[PDB]
């Protein structure tokens, strides 16, 4: 009827290449643990679709971080535990230890390896420049993984991206939301948070890829070099793109839902108004001066693109002159 | 006119309950797998509600009082459940603990199983950390499982705060003024079995 | 009918057992008690049902102190009565009606208990319930008991009819209690953080 | 009536320091009671109760007998003379004197003890063992009088027997006292079955001999097979029943002698009997128990007269024992 389908610009075909078992979560049989070897010890946070709780393993006197599930859907679970299985090992993703349940309840639980909690509060007054870009680079290495098993996260935001400032270590975790890219799949445009919803997920359009994480990267990184907290702030959906709208201009707005055919809903129009393309430099104050550069801003502005086919892919972004700096040494 | 939900909780032997808020129940997510657990689930969540609708209102009517209890211990884990429960903690509406030694501290309503018809409500003193049944006989027919087995303990977790210190005296045992030699426990139990 | 009679029969006194006249016809078994009570000559003659002097004609003021007197006496005696073999026979007899009440800790599972003072001085604690199974003391279920003085039953009273009938201690509690938070036991590392978080306050 | 004394040990007393036999003056050593924890109890009915305890500093098995409100004279009295005869052949070691602050009371702390019941022991008890063990309280008496003690309770339950150590002991110093000449003493003593004569006629002037009569009655006891001998219900049917065995004949010699006036009470009832030798107590469940030696042993301790039955060491000289001397 309307709108042209869009295709993902690497890895398009890794998961049409993989067997069956890969794939396909509903048919993966979850393979059991013993709950009686974990005893809980604190609670660290709370979610949506789950608890979380800091553990001891009495069988071996370990730490363990430990993720009940709230009762959802079996294909979600189902999904969450074969995302994590087949991301194990790889750099900078949270390693599933086990996975067990409790036979009254009926309601199961998901097991980590124990990451080192250092809380944003503290953080964000000790983040320096560099400190960033070495961050801001293993980020990258997880999702240039998860990416390149055939997989995008779906919900990049600080939230979700544990950093253990006293070791300089750093972790992707919560895989609620992540899915496999099947090429020329329409998906669900209700996956991330508000703040760090992509130009395709508030404009209906159903055909995205891995790309979807390198703009909620961007929200992140502008936040970081910026100071603020969030970037684009919204009180509702339709306010979000409006935000959007008066930054990058609506010009390239209107540039994007034309050449994808994508059609607006009615109450948008007016709203959106006609808000030209203002620079980067803009937003620079002293309280981030320091964190700013030419290198950030051009790496920022290649992130933050309203074409998802535009913006840069999670290899292309590492090799940034922004990462020349943290790159090896 | 009075909710239901008001309605229940303002009930005799029903002092344990809190007011579930109606937009937890309004909310589809919160009640996913409750719809296998009771019969006539839309009616009885109609007639929890407020909503509009033979010994079949006798039947819904026991039905919703079973699917209200469920979403109450689903309800009291959650920060807003706490919070409500908390307030009712700080005015003693559960009761305060037998034990001498606790002097009377207030408790907090516990479950022993999960499951609905297993074990009536019993009572959590967070002191002593020991599991007491109600004095009242008020409270001898209302279920377990609809405060849950770990409603205490998920309490404290988010509310560390709320612990006390431990007993300062132990009941020291005393007859003409000699302490008991437990080695005369252990010589009492036998003569008792030997018997 | 019996003065001893009445004061068992009256509402909250449901712990108390009558007292043997023979017991407290015996001088010897009062021997202390008369530095104890006000009113000690008289006190006795009321519980005794020895008729008073035909005094109190129209005393309603001082009726009313020798009344308190005869019951701090008789409660006085009945705490060294219930020591003697035939006190204990009277209490155990009691025991297995289940007159004391039941154990209130879940697993105990019911288990009758026995009166017991923490203190032996009156006017100092009120009277406790001594389980023999948990071996813990307890306040009194209903508030018609917390008016009633520890002292009138004695400290050692429920130890020493144990020694008298080792039989009559039940075996230990089968089960425990255990925590459980999703089907999880709570680590006991667990409420150290907890208990510093309420200190650290 | 005519005055008496005691042929042996007479005048011990008089000749040591007041601070001996003053029991009145007595400085009560207090000990601390939290050395002691209760374990099981033993007996009751006297003036006080007794319970097995053990003492926590050392981890030793003690004997601990927590007194009634009695006397301050009667409990000065008891650890005066438990005191004084302490390490002696057969006599109760007092290890402790301990005090309940809330309670005031008082208890006694002994060495423990290994007693088994007299019921257990009553079945087993060969010729030989009564021979061993009634030597053995004569030890503990021979000792106590020399002292210038009469223990005036002597009976099975103040006699505790360890027949798997062959070990004895003299127990309840709570009725014994001093002896000086001429003293009138209560006749109130030792419970009726083991009163002798002199107690149930109202002499009050006794000695040690009062225990070597309740000793007869303890072998009667034995070798009989009959607990107690001398059945009486009261204090009047008691002398009955002595009556009917040792004669009234030698009865009436004896009030004659000291010239006691016998309660109008016994005017009548005690009538007219004479004496039935020893040979009629014997049948066939007791006759192992009985011999030629153990008679003449008996009819020597049982006699009205008190100056006239065996002491102590007397007793120990007699043919009963020869086959028990063994070193
Ligand atoms: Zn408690
Ligand atoms: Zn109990």
């Amino acid at each position: 009827s309307g709108p042209v389908p869009s295709r993902a610009r690497v890895y398009t075909d890794v998961n049409t290449h993989r067997p069956r078992e890969y794939w396909d979560y509903e048919s993966h049989v979850v393979e059991w643990g013993n709950q009686d070897d974990y005893q809980l010890v604190r609670k660290l946070g709370r979610g949506k679709y789950s608890e979380v709780f800091e553990a001891i393993n009495i069988t071996n006197n370990e730490k363990v971080v430990v993720k009940i599930l709230k009762p959802v859907k079996k294909k979600k679970i189902k999904r969450e535990i074969k995302i994590l299985e087949n991301l194990r090992g790889g750099p900078n993703i949270i390693t599933l230890a086990d996975i067990v349940k409790d036979p009254v309840s009926r309601t199961p639980a998901l097991v980590f390896e124990h990451v080192n909690n250092t809380d944003e509060k503290q953080l964000y007054q000790t983040l320096t420049d560099y400190d960033i870009r070495f961050y801001m680079y293993e980020i990258l290495k997880a999702l240039d993984y998860c990416h390149s098993m055939g997989i995008m996260h779906r919900d990049v935001k600080p939230h979700n991206v544990m950093i253990d400032h006293e070791h300089r270590k750093l972790r992707l975790i919560d895989w609620g939301l992540a899915e496999f890219y099947h090429p020329g799949q329409e998906y669900n445009v209700r996956v991330a948070s508000r703040y760090f919803k992509g130009p395709e997920l508030l404009v209906d359009y159903q055909m995205y890829d891995y790309s979807l994480d390198m703009w909620s990267l961007g929200c992140m990184l502008a936040s970081m070099i910026f100071r603020k907290e969030p970037f684009f702030h919204g009180h509702d959906n339709y306010d979000q793109l409006v935000r959007i709208a008066k930054v990058l201009g609506t010009e390239d707005l209107y540039d994007y839902i034309d050449k994808y055919n994508i059609e607006l809903d009615p109450r948008f129009n007016d709203i959106l108004g006609r808000h030209s393309r203002k620079r980067w430099e803009r937003f620079v104050h002293s309280e981030n001066q320091h964190l700013v550069s030419p290198e950030a801003l051009d790496f920022l502005d290649k992130l933050l693109r309203y074409d998802h086919q535009s913006r840069l892919t999670a290899r292309e972004a590492m090799e940034h002159p922004y990462f020349y700096t943290v790159v090896k040494d | 006119e009075v909710s239901w939900i008001s309605w229940f909780c303002g009930l005799r032997g029903n002092e344990f309950f809190c007011e579930v808020d109606e937009d937890y129940i309004q909310d589809k997510f919160n009640l996913t797998g409750l719809n296998e657990q009771v019969p006539h689930y839309r009616q009885a969540l109609d007639m929890i509600l407020d909503l509009e609708p033979p010994n079949q209102s006798d039947l819904i009517e026991q039905a919703a009082e079973m699917l209200y209890g469920l979403i109450h211990a689903r309800y009291i884990l959650t920060n807003r459940g706490i919070a409500q429960m908390l307030e009712k903690y700080q005015q003693g509406d559960f009761g305060y603990c037998p034990r001498v030694y606790c002097e009377n501290q207030p408790m907090l309503p516990i479950g022993l199983s999960d499951i609905p018809g297993e074990a009536m409500v019993k009572l959590y003193c967070p002191k002593c950390m020991d599991v007491y049944t109600p004095k009242s006989s008020r409270h001898h027919h209302t279920d377990g499982a609809y405060f849950g087995t770990g409603f205490p303990h998920m309490l404290f977790m988010v509310h560390p705060e709320y612990r006390p210190k431990r007993p300062a005296n132990q009941f020291v045992p005393r007859l003409y003024g000699f302490k008991i030699h437990p080695m005369a426990y252990q010589l009492q139990l036998q003569a008792a079995s030997n018997f």
